RNA sequence: AGGACCGAACCGACUAAUGUUGAAAAAUUAGCGGAUGACUUGUGGCUGGGGGUGAAAGGCCAAUCAAACCGGGAGAUAGCU
RNA sequence: GCUCGCCGGAAGACCAAGGGUUCCUGUCCAACGUUAAUCGGGGCAGGGUGAGUCGACCCCUAAGGCGAGGCCGAAAGGCG
RNA sequence: ACACAGGUGGUCAGGUAGAGAAUACCAAGGCGCUUGAGAGAACUCGGGUGAAGGAACUAGGCAAAAUGGUGCCGUAACUUCGGGAGAAGGCACGCUGAUAUGUAGGUGAGGUCCCUCGCGGAUGGAGCUGAAAUCAGUCGAAGAUACCAGCUGGCUGCAACU
RNA sequence: AAUUCCUUGUCGGGUAAGUUCCGACCUGCACGAAUGGCGUAAUGAUGGCCAGGCUGUCUCCACCCGAGACUCAGUGAAAU
RNA sequence: GCUCAACGGAUAAAAGGUACUCCGGGGAUAACAGGCUGAUACCGCCCAAGAGUUCAUAUCGACGGCGGUGUUUGGCACCUCGAUGUCGGCUCAUCACAUCCUGGGGCUGAAGUAGGUCCCAAGGGUAUGGCUGUUCGCCAUUUAAAGUGGUACGCGAGCUGGGUUUAGAACGUCGUGAGACAGUUCGGUCCCUAUCUGCCGUGGGCGCUGGAGAACUGAGGGGGGCUGCUCCUAGUACGAGAGGACCGGAGUGGACGCAUCACUGGUGUUCGGGUUGUCAUGCCAAUGGCACUGCCCGGUAGCUAAAUGCGGAAGAGAUAAGUGCUGAAAGCAUCUAAGCACGAAACUUGCCCCGAGAUGAGUUCUCCCUGACCCUUUAAGGGUCCUGAAGGAACGUUGAAGACGACGACGUUGAUAGGCCGGGUGUGUAAGCGCAGCGAUGCGUUGAGCUAACCGGUACUAAUGAACCGUGAGGCUUAACCU
């Protein structure tokens, strides 16, 4: 039973997910926004957002944090440069959900997750 | 938490080594025998001149588990090994008479008081 | 594991009696551009509560 | 030197689990035996059914073997269903 | 296109055997593909295989097959 | 019979570690296995870890777990004198420095000499490569740290053995 | 005893307790000398037994990681 | 002229094996189980010769007799041979009472303790090992006790496959032999995705007579019911002593069950760290990928047991066996016929849970709706326009709720979830820099850094304005009241 836990399983072993969600929110950070199923773009927020919120302070080390958790220096750039003073007044909550119903191929219920300060 | 087949160190000098629970007593289908509690138990190995003898069948009290005991306040007190004090089999009082080793304070009472009498150190 | 009778149409009709489909009940209707959607989801064209989420 | 030793390829198939309208009309997975020899393998040849072949299990002889397969006697015969 | 993962004494490369156009290009999506398919080893049309030295053929023989005469066997045929 | 976890002979053989064509990770190269999306019940499948006990389970330690490398020390009954035997059992093992700015060893250039003269013979040691050991130090719970990789012994039936 | 019916023979060892095992006894139902007798080092994916290590084998199961099962979409069997 | 003697004589002339097997058939016919039966078996009873110092009947009971059960060994061959899988174990059980324990009694050759025996009683409880395939049995040690049976010798579309009972092989034995042996020995494929009944759960529909939201009553159903040991009473009663109670009270256990996570722990592939090999990020430094989570070390929440709380009752009613009181029939006697009293873990209650589909569909409380007209076949009729309530549902954010539905929380008038902030917890002194050291490294900055599910906050993001379903005073018949 699963009395209290968090996070999605996303019919996928550990390792899969934490690469899955290295690469995704470095799209996120890319594009600024992405199409992607409502359960990968609900639990994409608990990724995405504490990079955002790491990249607050720039200091080295936050670099090599944010480095250690995405894998590439352009978004690691994107975060501590652009993201980083543009939200830098926000308490939390820098990116929204915006469901868009359903893909033909599998009827799987998908959605538009974007930064906040986009448009 | 001592059942049958566990072996058991010796904690007096009634000459044994390394003795073995055969029978948890005092109710059916008990399980287990924590320190304080009457064990059957068998001889595997004793020293070659002592009052008891390897094979002989006798009873014994636990005196120190590994599982440890518990007190009302919380805490427990474990020990790195399994002890037992041996017991004559109708009279019920020790056979050895220098006990070696730590005992509990669970341990005393009118049954075993000569036990505690004779530990070097009870907790 | 196997059936000893061949069930009835009259059977198999009872079992199918709750695999109806439930048809949507009221798209709701985006206040800018008029037109109708999910209730809680973006527009064909892009819009949701109003405002132009996506271009297109 | 070795029908020597340990151990991959390669050859085999001891145990368990899975599988048993299977992925598979005998396999997979984890272990296992042999592994310079009475080894193993490619290509081609030869032996034919009361016959072959057999380090012999009545084993094998095209998913078939106490007498293969195909066609014929043939609509064998059936005091049996 | 950028990442991620997997094989790497192979899940890479070259052949023989075997298959026989599955090759390449255009076009099509009914059927076939255990779903969709714009894709395909699918349909349709076109194109593509260039040798004195590679291979075969050829020269040579092994096991073995066939076998003039011959010998043997009712016939068929058997052996050489 | 299938776009089938099977079967199918030859040739090619990169790096790092390694005895190695084992195995781990990679190069060249090639793939992600032609249904997906969620959820995170019982139960099944394949695994991980487990208090205390440690074969009480069971027809039976079946299955699991454990052992696992190298060097050195050491090793019983019995015996056909080969064995048994890797018997059993134990110690050492990383990194850094020093010995020695890289040693022993390997390789072997210029230089010089000789020569029946060359794809020659000495001498010569530059340069390159490079174990192993001792001593000192230092880190971790753990130095054969992963993968890989013997459980061992006692009695006995049968069959010599492969 | 791979042979022994009676039989779990008796005795000894091992075990707290041993119809198995090991050593004896001989009363061999119904061993026996190349359809070989008795031994026997080494060897065995061989049979029985015992011990150490080891452990979810078990006392008595708990939790976790994945693949199914469950829900949605697509395709869509079978025995009877 | 035939012991053609199998004598109405198959030929003048004929034995075996098959577990290597095969075909046609049979429940016409065996093995398993059911059935019928009850000889046998088991359990009762009748008579009482005796035993029991005396004394048949405390306990036994010869010779014999009568039953019960369906329970063994059997009898029969009725079902099944176009298949009803079988010994033992495992895992779930369930019933009987001819009761093993606990409960209540009577008699005793019952001093007490402890027994014997019989009666009542089926509520609960009712070992673990050694050997063996074993059931059984013996043995070891427990326990209040280790009940006896039915259930296809319960249970293989739940498991096992040791035994039996295929093909291989061997011994002894039998046979000339092929082969055979309820003789032994080693080896030897256990299939099925559940349509119906059943059962465990969980929903949809409709009904309950206007609709809706709640709270209930309890018809009925289920759960639960075990017991040790110690102490006091009291070394009292009893007894020559040895010994040693009833009754009553208190404590502490075993087993079982329910709940829970505060403790002690387990797990904790989502947290932190160490470390091996290798690859990559240009390199150093620092990281990440892969190697079972690479291998380990710890560990949050959650779930958990081994952890710790709690439970079995007391009481009441009516009783069984039993014990009586009064009391006749029958001047006496007599527990019974009239009348009355006591009496057990059984029964009904008390405790817990489900529960109005309890169609006999109950009760209480609250809320909501107070429009017009047409119609002909005039009726619990049909339609139009207006109206759309209470509420619900859907959708969304979700949950210590959950397979899916369901259930619960929340939807801006908002803390529902995520984020964020702060705290806690865990890990154990990050990175960078500086210093010391030839260097590995050490030290300082520094209990640093990171920190999941936790705690307290915070509208930053997502929970939309709507639309949808549900209507518009609710039948007849009496009765009692109201004017
Ligand atoms: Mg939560
Ligand atoms: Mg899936
Ligand atoms: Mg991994
Ligand atoms: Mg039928
Ligand atoms: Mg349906
Ligand atoms: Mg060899
Ligand atoms: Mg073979
Ligand atoms: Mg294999
Ligand atoms: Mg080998
Ligand atoms: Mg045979
Ligand atoms: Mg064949
Ligand atoms: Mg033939
Ligand atoms: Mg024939
Ligand atoms: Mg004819
Ligand atoms: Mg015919
Ligand atoms: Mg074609
Ligand atoms: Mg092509
Ligand atoms: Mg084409
Ligand atoms: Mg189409
Ligand atoms: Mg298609
Ligand atoms: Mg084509
Ligand atoms: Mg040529
Ligand atoms: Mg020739
Ligand atoms: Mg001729
Ligand atoms: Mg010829
Ligand atoms: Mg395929
Ligand atoms: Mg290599
Ligand atoms: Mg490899
Ligand atoms: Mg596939
Ligand atoms: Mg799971
Ligand atoms: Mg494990
Ligand atoms: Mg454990
Ligand atoms: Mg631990
Ligand atoms: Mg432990
Ligand atoms: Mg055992
Ligand atoms: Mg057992
Ligand atoms: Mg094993
Ligand atoms: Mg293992
Ligand atoms: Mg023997
Ligand atoms: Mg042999
Ligand atoms: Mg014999
Ligand atoms: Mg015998
Ligand atoms: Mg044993
Ligand atoms: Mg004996
Ligand atoms: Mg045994
Ligand atoms: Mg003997
Ligand atoms: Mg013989
Ligand atoms: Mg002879
Ligand atoms: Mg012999
Ligand atoms: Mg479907
Ligand atoms: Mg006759
Ligand atoms: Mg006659
Ligand atoms: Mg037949
Ligand atoms: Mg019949
Ligand atoms: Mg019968
Ligand atoms: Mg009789
Ligand atoms: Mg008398
Ligand atoms: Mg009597
Ligand atoms: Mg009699
Ligand atoms: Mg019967
Ligand atoms: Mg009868
Ligand atoms: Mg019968
Ligand atoms: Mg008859
Ligand atoms: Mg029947
Ligand atoms: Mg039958
Ligand atoms: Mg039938
Ligand atoms: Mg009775
Ligand atoms: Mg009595
Ligand atoms: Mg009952
Ligand atoms: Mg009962
Ligand atoms: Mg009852
Ligand atoms: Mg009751
Ligand atoms: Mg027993
Ligand atoms: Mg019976
Ligand atoms: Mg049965
Ligand atoms: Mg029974
Ligand atoms: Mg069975
Ligand atoms: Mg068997
Ligand atoms: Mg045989
Ligand atoms: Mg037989
Ligand atoms: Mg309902
Ligand atoms: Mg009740
Ligand atoms: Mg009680
Ligand atoms: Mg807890
Ligand atoms: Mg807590
Ligand atoms: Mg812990
Ligand atoms: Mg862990
Ligand atoms: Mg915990
Ligand atoms: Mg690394
Ligand atoms: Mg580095
Ligand atoms: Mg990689
Ligand atoms: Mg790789
Ligand atoms: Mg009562
Ligand atoms: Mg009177
Ligand atoms: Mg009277
Ligand atoms: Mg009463
Ligand atoms: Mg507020
Ligand atoms: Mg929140
Ligand atoms: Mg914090
Ligand atoms: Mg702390
Ligand atoms: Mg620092
Ligand atoms: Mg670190
Ligand atoms: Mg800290
Ligand atoms: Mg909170």
């Amino acid at each position: 039973m699963r009395h209290r836990k968090s996070g999605r399983q996303l019919n996928r072993n550990s390792s899969h997910r934490q690469a899955m969600f290295r690469n995704m929110a470095g799209s996120l950070v890319r594009h600024e926004i992405i199409k992607t199923t409502l359960p990968k773009a609900k639990e994409l927020r608990r990724v995405v957002e504490p990079l955002i919120t790491l990249a607050k302070t720039d200091s080295v080390a936050n670099r090599r944090l944010a480095f250690a958790r995405t894998r590439d220096n352009e978004i690691v750039a994107k975060l501590f440069n652009e993201l980083g003073p543009r939200f830098a007044s926000r308490a939390g909550g820098y990116t929204r959900i915006l469901k868009c119903g359903f893909r033909a191929g599998d009827n799987a219920p998908m959605a538009y997750i974007e930064l906040v300060d986009r448009s | 938490m001592i059942q049958e087949q566990t072996m058991l160190n010796v904690a007096d000098n009634s000459g044994a080594r390394r003795v073995m629970c055969i029978k948890v007593l005092g109710g059916s289908h008990r399980r287990y025998a924590g320190v304080g509690d009457i064990i059957k138990i068998t001889i595997k190995e004793a020293i070659p001149r002592g009052k008891v003898k390897k094979g002989d069948v006798l009873k014994a009290v636990v005196v120190r588990t590994k599982k440890g005991v518990r007190r009302p306040d919380g805490s427990v007190i474990r020990f790195d090994g399994n002890a037992c004090v041996l017991l004559n089999n109708n009279s019920e009082q020790p056979i050895g008479t220098r006990i070696f080793g730590p005992v509990t304070r669970e341990l005393r009472s009118e049954k075993f008081m000569k036990i505690i009498s004779l530990a070097p150190e009870v907790l | 594991a196997v059936q000893q009778n061949k069930p009835t149409r009259s059977k198999r009709g009872m079992r199918r009696s709750h695999d109806a489909l439930t048809a949507v009940t009221s798209l709701s209707v985006d206040k800018t551009s008029g037109e109708k959607h999910l209730r809680h989801h973006i527009t064909a064209d892009g819009y949701y509560r109003g405002r132009k989420v996506i271009a297109k």
